[PDB]
């Protein structure tokens, strides 16, 4: 019985580990049977603090990491009288008395398009000249 | 080797296949009418009603594209807010080294390449991290001939014994010269000075 | 003739002696008295979730 | 529909509108989880203040943690949650990952962190330093010379203690301080309260009780009332949906901002 | 399909490949100058 509700299949323990499967209220599961258990927050230290006391690194190591961010997405289009009447006449001429409700969607399809080949075009385009190494 | 490293890009893809999935399958629904195809509804009884049941059909087929319509101006909204940073991040940390923490890469930052990707771009940064610490015993100044000496750059420690100035982030002792520190009043007002020469 | 499904419980809120049930906000009934014992009562839904 | 046969029979053949509106909530509720941790969660060990304080003189027994209290939460943090304050129709209200001690305890972590190690904590290892060295520091950083803060470092320190004393004096008493963070739960309520309360309205139909239609009524025209009923509360649920996602957008702007505040003004100088 | 096209992009996946080289070649040769 957990603060988010109840939980049959799994066991609960009393260690703490790093969270696998989100639970809530605190709680989490993962894989071992399957068990259930608290958050660990992460290790635990105290660092030796004394009021005449420094601590200077004598060594260093050069690292390397990734970083990964989207910035564009497919550009689609979409035909209003095909799409809800496939080519009939009586569709059409019934449609017609709804005003323009596909003139907008239209609008707003192509300014999507048109803002995404914005953004590839800003992100990349950063230099005059195309150097050679 | 490892797999499964790219989940922000696959996400797109997939939220993307997913909405023209449903739209498309949205096709196939009643909504209240007598049949879900068009043709037949037309071959199978007179105009008088036939405007009925195409009624039914155009008001829900309309409802469906609007929702589609409206959930992509969303999403596209956040996928310019994510290219509006990759390009900050690209000027910044590429063209220049940045002094702002943690904007780019975990440590000091030195410099970045850039790499294209299908939808996207990933960017490489290298960090300097320091390692292998030590510990010293340190005081603010020094007194000396009843007057205050500071370091210009660095800080002072003793290994016990002696006393030197060093850079903060790289052990260096030097001796303790009239060059690289300078004087300021007398030793009476500073808490923790200690005596050297 | 006030229906309604729920699991019923005895409740210690004092009705003045000419109503006959009432409702929380946004209209939504919470306790009645009975007819014959003249007691209030107090009304609970029926437990769901995902 | 509410428990009707009729009613889930006739909504059957308007398609997987259901699919779409739970997905947009999961994905709204993930990313609140996203953003609390992300802001937070900022560093990989929980640090702990030594049991002796000597901070040079000065004095930060108002933001550190009180273990006398349950809460383990600071004079500050008790005041501020006081300041604040706020399943019956198929709705439900899910609980967050992060309960509040765990906040506490980042918090905590962070302050620790940075009372003792400066900034070094928060680009690798935590480097011990005593205070008054790196108050020096920080004033190097800012174009005046060090000279300057052992000179007067007890004017400093009066000056830095009488603010914190008169920051917490200020939002102890004044109200209305808080107006971001009220009006958020204000709004959510709201919002809330007239989805449940459209369910009274009538949408052109002849009674709003789908018990009543269908006790009055042979089924021909009753498929038509509950036909009525069934798309004007349809209307109402996806206004909801949608109004919820746009303000989810503004959140997620305003945590990235705190995100990235936290990591440029706290673990460094900026 | 029923009215549902998909657009090319404009810029062609060779060009901006073209584009990472011409930036990562400058930032090895000449440093931040050439920003
Ligand atoms: C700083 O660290 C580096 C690597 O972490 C040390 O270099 C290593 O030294 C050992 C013993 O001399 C060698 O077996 C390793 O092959 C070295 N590593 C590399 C990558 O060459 C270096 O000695 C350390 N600095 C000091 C002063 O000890
Ligand atoms: C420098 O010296 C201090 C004190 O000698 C070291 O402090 C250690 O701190 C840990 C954690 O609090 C204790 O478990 C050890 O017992 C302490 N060592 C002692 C008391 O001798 C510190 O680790 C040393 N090194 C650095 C880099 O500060
Ligand atoms: C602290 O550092 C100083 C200088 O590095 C050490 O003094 C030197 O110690 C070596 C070891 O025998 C001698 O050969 C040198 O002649 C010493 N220098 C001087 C100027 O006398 C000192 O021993 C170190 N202290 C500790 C505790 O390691
Ligand atoms: C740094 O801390 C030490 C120890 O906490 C302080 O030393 C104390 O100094 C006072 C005044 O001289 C004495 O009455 C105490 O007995 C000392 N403590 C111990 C444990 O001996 C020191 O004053 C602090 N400040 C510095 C060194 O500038
Ligand atoms: C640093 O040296 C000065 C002088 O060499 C010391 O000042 C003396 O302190 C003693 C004890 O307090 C007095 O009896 C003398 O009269 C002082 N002499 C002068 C010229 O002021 C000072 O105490 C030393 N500092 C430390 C920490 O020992
Ligand atoms: C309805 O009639 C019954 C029958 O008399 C009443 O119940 C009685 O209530 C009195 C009042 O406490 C008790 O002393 C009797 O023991 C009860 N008898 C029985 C058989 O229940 C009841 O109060 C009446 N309800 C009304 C008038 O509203
Ligand atoms: C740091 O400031 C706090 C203010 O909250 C001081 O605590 C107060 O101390 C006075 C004098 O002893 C008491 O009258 C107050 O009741 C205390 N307030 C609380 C909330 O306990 C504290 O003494 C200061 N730190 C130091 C070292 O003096
Ligand atoms: C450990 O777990 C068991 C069952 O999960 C529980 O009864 C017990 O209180 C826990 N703590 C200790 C110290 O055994």
């Amino acid at each position: 019985q957990t603060r988010a509700g109840c939980l049959i299949g799994a066991e609960h323990v009393n260690n703490s580990y790093e969270c696998d499967i989100p639970i809530g209220a605190g709680i989490c599961a993962s894989y071992q049977s399957i068990i259930a258990y608290t958050m660990s927050l992460g290790a635990e230290n105290s660092v030796a603090y004394s009021n005449n006391s420094i601590a200077i690194p004598t060594n260093f190591t050069i690292s390397v990491t990734t970083e990964i961010l989207p910035v564009s997405m497919t550009k689609t289009s979409v035909d209003c009288t095909m799409y809800i009447c496939g080519d009939s006449t009586e569709c059409s001429n019934l449609l017609l008395q709804y005003g323009s409700f596909c003139t907008q969607l239209n609008r707003a399809l192509t300014g999507i398009a048109v803002e995404q080949d914005k953004n590839t075009q800003e992100v990349f385009a950063q230099v005059k000249q195309i150097y050679k190494t | 080797s490892t797999a499964s490293a790219l989940g922000k890009l696959q996400n797109v893809v997939n939220q993307n296949a997913q909405a023209l999935n449903t739209l498309v399958k949205q096709l196939s629904s009643n909504f209240g009418a007598i049949s879900s195809v068009l043709n037949d509804i037309l071959s199978r009884l007179d105009p008088p009603e036939a405007e009925v049941q195409i009624d039914r059909l155009i008001t829900g087929r309309l409802q469906s594209l609007q929702t589609y319509v409206t959930q992509q101006l969303i999403r596209a909204a956040e996928i310019r807010a994510s290219a509006n940073l990759a390009a900050t991040k690209m000027s910044e940390c590429v063209l220049g080294q940045s002094k702002r923490v943690d904007f780019c890469g975990k440590g000091y930052h030195l410099m970045s390449f850039p790499q294209s990707a299908p939808h996207g771009v990933v960017f490489l940064h290298v960090t300097y991290v320091p390692a292998q610490e030590k510990n010293f015993t340190t005081a603010p100044a020094i007194c000396h001939d009843g007057k205050a000496h500071f370091p210009r750059e660095g800080v002072f420690v003793s290994n016990g014994t002696h006393w030197f100035v060093t850079q903060r982030n790289f052990y260096e002792p030097q001796i303790i010269t009239t060059d690289n520190t300078f004087v300021s009043g007398n030793c009476d007002v500073v808490i923790g000075i200690v005596n050297n020469t | 003739g006030l229906t309604g499904t729920g699991v019923l419980t005895e409740s210690n809120k004092k009705f003045l002696p000419f109503q006959q049930f009432g409702r929380d906000i946004a209209d939504t009934t919470d306790a009645v008295r009975d007819p014959q014992t003249l007691e209030i009562l107090d009304i609970t839904p029926c437990s769901f979730g995902g | 529909c509410g428990d009707s046969t009729e009613c889930s029979n006739l909504l059957l053949q308007y398609g997987s509108f259901c699919t779409q509106l739970n997905r947009a909530l999961t994905g709204i509720a993930v990313e609140q989880d996203k953003n609390t941790q992300e802001v937070f969660a900022q560093v990989k060990q929980i640090y702990k203040t030594p049991p002796i304080k000597d901070f040079g003189g000065f004095n930060f027994s108002q933001i550190l943690p009180d273990p006398s209290k349950p809460s383990k939460r600071s004079f500050i943090e008790d005041l501020l949650f006081n300041k604040v304050t706020l399943k019956f129709n198929g709705l439900t209200v899910l609980p967050p990952l992060l309960t509040d001690e765990m906040i506490a305890q980042y918090t905590s972590a962070l302050l620790a962190g940075t009372i003792t190690s400066g900034w070094t904590f928060g680009a690798g290892a935590a480097l011990q330093i005593p205070f008054a060295m790196q108050m020096a520091y920080r004033f190097n950083g800012i174009g005046v010379t060090q000279n300057v803060l052992y000179e007067n470092q007890k004017l400093i320190a009066n000056q830095f203690n009488s603010a914190i004393g008169k920051i917490q004096d200020s939002l102890s008493s004044t109200a209305s301080a808080l107006g971001k963070l009220q009006n958020v739960v204000n709004q959510n309520a709201q919002a809330l309260n007239t989805l449940v309360k459209q369910l009274s309205s009538n949408f052109g139909a002849i009674s709003s009780v789908l018990n009543d239609i269908l006790s009055r009524l042979d089924p021909p025209e009753a498929e038509v009332q509950i036909d009525r009923l069934i798309t004007g509360r349809l209307q109402s649920l996806q206004t909801y949906v949608t109004q919820q996602l746009i303000r989810a957008a503004e959140i997620r702007a305003s945590a990235n901002l705190a995100a990235t505040k936290m990591s440029e003004c706290v673990l460094g100088q900026s």
